[PDB]
Parts: C-alpha cells; structure tokens; sequence
C-alpha cells in the first residue's frame, strides 16, 4: 500500500451560506451532489435608531 | 406523449434554437454523446 487515509466525523455546518445550485432535491449524498455551489448571505445591520 | 404516438422528438429550431449560453452546467461534467453548435460561414470575415 501507497497511501493511508484517515477517516473520522465531523460535525460539518454552514453558518453563513446557501447553495445557489442543487442538483437535485434529494438527501443522501451521490456522484451526482459532488459539485454543488454555495454563495454568501446578504449583510444586515441590525442596530438602534 | 399522449399515447406515445405523439410527443415526438422536438428538433432545434434552425433560426435560434442551439444557443450560445447554454450548455453543461457543473464542473463535474457527463461528457454526453450528440452535442450540437453553431458556426459562421466561410464568407463572413474573421475577427477575433
């Protein structure tokens, strides 16, 4: 053997972002998913008056 | 298809139909079989 890999779990989450290209409505992650795109939320600013 | 006799095969449209934006849309393409473009004729001239 040439390459070890690690395999572990994550807890992965987006706090930010959202994808602006699913390729279909499904879960369950496939070839298919592996090139979906994410783009930032817009800015607010919330303060006082 | 209604009763599979019709809904045929619909062709491009030879004024407009194969456009130029359109085409594969994700970077991990398919890479599929019949593709379709367009082309100038000879007599135009060529710039860039």
């Amino acid at each position: 053997p040439t390459v070890v890999l690690y395999s572990e779990d994550v807890n992965m989450e987006t706090p930010d972002t959202h994808l602006s290209y699913k390729p279909k409505m499904g879960d369950k992650n496939a070839k298919v998913m592996l090139g979906q795109q994410a783009m930032p939320n817009r800015p607010n600013y919330i303060a006082f008056r | 298809a209604t009763v599979a006799g019709a809904g045929k095969e619909i062709f491009a449209d030879k004024t407009f139909q194969p456009e130029p934006q359109v085409g594969e849309s994700q970077w991990n393409e398919a890479d599929a079989t019949a593709a379709g473009g367009r082309v100038l004729k000879k007599t135009t001239p060529m710039k860039p």
